[PDB]
């Protein structure tokens, strides 16, 4: 018998208010345990000691409440800037159980992407591929929608999709979509537009280019 | 205080092996808890081994044998001997010094995928246009394609320009190897105005390419 | 009972052991025998016991035997790797363990190396880790090397303290110690029988006496040098010894 703890992920809010996050622990475990703060590419960093004796050099937000099990850490008065995930674990023993981590968006209100579309490189079309880039800049709703279409025609099933994290800045959004042809079928279309949906547009937004005109 | 780095991941196929060196920049590895975390990407952490201020091992449940741990004290090194990787642990290793609880611990990365392309970019500059022009500002970047070994960076100027500049999570294709591309927005006015050179190097190959964006002929 | 970092130490001496009352007592989770198998510690004898008593958690009594690591084995309590003892271990969450925290029952975390068996160390200096000279004050680079069991009853098992008594029996180079309890049957006066009177082995019909042994004699002899008397120990009283009936 292990441990296996649990969390209720996928937190979402706004800037100066207050939250609560618990961490189940599926045995009778004492009081000992630890959270952790993981931005998103980097180390973590620990926040609470083992049980609520918060380690130093962090600030007065986080409020870790421990018990004998169902330990509960609580952020009050929210600061854009904690992009990530938080884990439980458990000291003393060797093998210790580490928790699912609960990711935590930041709401914002509504703000539209600017949109651009990318021609490929006259280097790329003699290698013989042809990638076609757009990009949405800054945007609050992620549920952004990226139609290509080449000739009018909606283009499915060759294109991909990134989206950044949350921006710590001005909790943002943005997403490059690109599209990729052979040289060859890249020349044998016109007009190549990206059709872009999203909240804060009132309807859609279509940046086009026109193949071969400079 | 303490700044532990490590070095010596890379990529390797089924029974290879690869030490690992946490370095620790900082003092008395000789006698400290010292332990090795891991998580697969996309994942949560999970533990790997741990040396006592005395020398004992403990090693995981999955990684039990075929994995060695061990220290320098005079060289301040943590040395990490694995061998006969199940491929199966392409992952993220960090290292860290538990004191009483953890924290003070680097990052390292490493890739146990069963082939070897070890490619590098294939860099193209996206121009900044009128379609990507709106008003005020208008976003030029860098497409970076093709490459298998993950770990690549783009920068812009050099390293200075930190507005805007935003690099996009790299796309696995089909074909096996990544992609991505980064762009960052300066102002209409400036379209070929100043110095925009995107400097991509690729670290597990030896590749180094600065590529000039400029608005379309 | 007693800590960990600081056992006990309780040296029995001269007595009768009777580790039967300990062996079937069935209220110990864990009874490990290891120089001698537990039925057979009712018939020898040694010079001294000692008996080490202290308080665990549930799941660190699988450090208490020879050959072993884990914080509890490296620095608080090393078996040597030839030990002849037993060790004995039940449970007392409903004792030890108190709502809140029972924060008196500490064990000791770091140490410069390794102890040596039967090796003992209640000192409680900084556990200087940095070069820089702790000089007798917390901080970084400074631990104190001494961490609480916090017993709450409400914990899992293998998280409920554990007390345990290591018995360690040995043998210098006396005349003689401690051993088990003996036997004792009847005085059947009138019947050829083969006896053994600690020591004393022979055959004969056995008879109520009137000689008056001295007050530290055992037996009688005979001119020709014949054991014809002994001294019963469970009463002292004299008996004669007569030889069979033969012809
Ligand atoms: C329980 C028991 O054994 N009692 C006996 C007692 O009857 C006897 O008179 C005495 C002689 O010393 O020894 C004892
Ligand atoms: C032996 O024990 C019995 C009780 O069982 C007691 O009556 C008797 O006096 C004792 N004799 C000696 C020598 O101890």
């Amino acid at each position: 018998d292990i441990q296996l703890t649990q969390s209720p992920s996928f937190l979402s809010a706004s800037v100066g208010d207050r939250v609560t996050i618990t961490c189940r622990a599926s045995q009778g475990i004492s009081s000992y345990l630890a959270w952790y703060q993981q931005k998103p590419g980097k180390a973590p960093k620990l926040l609470i000691y083992a049980a609520s004796t918060l380690q130093s050099g962090v600030p007065s937000r986080f409020s870790g409440s421990g018990s004998g099990t169902e330990f509960t850490l609580t952020i009050s008065s929210l600061q854009p800037e904690d992009f990530a995930t938080y884990y439980c674990q458990q000291l003393n023993s060797y093998p210790p159980a580490f928790g699912g981590g609960t990711k935590v968006e930041i709401k914002r209100t509504v703000a539209a992407p600017s949109v651009f579309i990318f021609p490929p490189s006259d280097e790329q079309l003699k290698s013989g591929t042809a990638s076609v880039v757009c990009l949405l800049n800054n945007f609050y709703p992620r549920e952004a929608k990226v139609q290509w279409k080449v000739d009018n025609a909606l283009q499915s099933g060759n294109s991909q999709e990134s989206v950044t994290e949350q921006d710590s800045k001005d909790s943002t959004y943005s997403l490059s979509s690109t599209l990729t042809l052979s040289k060859a079928d890249y020349e044998k279309h016109k007009v190549y537009a990206c059709e872009v949906t999203h909240q804060g547009l009132s309807s859609p937004v279509t940046k086009s280019f026109n193949r071969g005109e400079c | 205080e303490v700044q532990l780095v490590e070095s010596g991941g890379g990529l390797i196929q089924p029974g290879g092996s690869l030490r690992l060196s946490c370095a620790a920049s900082g003092f008395t590895v000789s006698s400290n808890y010292m332990s090795w975390v891991r998580q697969a990407p996309g994942k949560g952490l999970e533990w790997v081994s741990v040396i006592y201020p005395g020398g004992s091992t403990f090693y995981a449940d999955s990684v039990k044998g075929r994995f060695t741990i061990s220290r320098d004290n005079s060289k301040n090194t943590l040395y990490l001997q694995m061998n006969s990787l199940r491929a199966e642990d392409t992952a993220v290793y960090y290292c860290a010094r538990e004191t009483l609880a953890f924290d003070y611990w680097g990052q390292g990365t490493l890739v146990t995928v069963s082939s070897a392309s070890t490619k590098g970019p294939s860099v193209f500059p996206l121009a900044p246009s009128s379609k990507s022009t709106s008003g005020g500002t208008a976003a030029l970047g860098c497409l970076v394609k093709d490459y298998f070994p993950e770990p690549v960076t783009v920068s812009w100027n050099s390293g200075a320009l930190t507005s805007g500049v935003h690099t996009f999570p790299a796309v696995l294709q089909s074909s096996g190897l990544y992609s991505l591309s980064s762009v960052v927005t300066v102002p209409s006015s400036s379209l070929g105005t100043q110095t925009y050179i995107c400097n991509v190097n690729h670290k597990p190959s030896n590749t180094k390419v600065d590529k000039k964006v400029e608005p379309k002929s | 009972f007693a800590s960990v970092y600081a056992w006990n130490r309780k040296r029995i001496s001269n007595c009768v052991a009777d580790y039967s009352v300990l062996y079937n007592s069935a209220s110990f989770s864990t009874f490990k025998c290891y120089g001698v198998s537990p039925t057979k510690l009712n018939d020898l004898c040694f010079t001294n016991v000692y008996a080490d008593s202290f308080v665990i958690r549930g799941d660190e009594v699988r450090q208490i035997a020879p050959g072993q690591t884990g914080k509890i084995a490296d620095y608080n309590y090393k078996l040597p790797d030839d030990f002849t003892g037993c060790v004995i271990a039940w449970n007392s969450n409903n004792l030890d363990s108190k709502v809140g925290g029972n924060y008196n029952y500490l064990y000791r975390l770091f140490r410069k190396s390794n102890l040596k068996p039967f090796e003992r160390d209640i000192s409680t200096e900084i556990y200087q880790a940095g070069s820089t000279p702790c000089n007798g004050v917390e901080g970084f680079n400074c631990y104190f090397p001494l961490q609480s069991y916090g017993f709450q009853p409400t914990n899992g098992v293998g998280y409920q303290p554990y007390r345990v008594v290591v018995l360690s029996f040995e043998l210098l180079h006396a005349p003689a110690t401690v051993c088990g309890p003996k036997k004792s049957t009847n005085l059947v006066k009138n019947k050829c029988v083969n006896f053994n009177f600690n020591g004393l082995t022979g055959t004969g019909v056995l008879t109520e006496s009137n000689k008056k042994f001295l007050p530290f004699q055992q037996f009688g002899r005979d001119i020709a040098d014949t054991t014809d008397a002994v001294r019963d120990p469970q009463t002292l009283e004299i008996l004669d010894i007569t030889p069979c009936s033969f012809g």
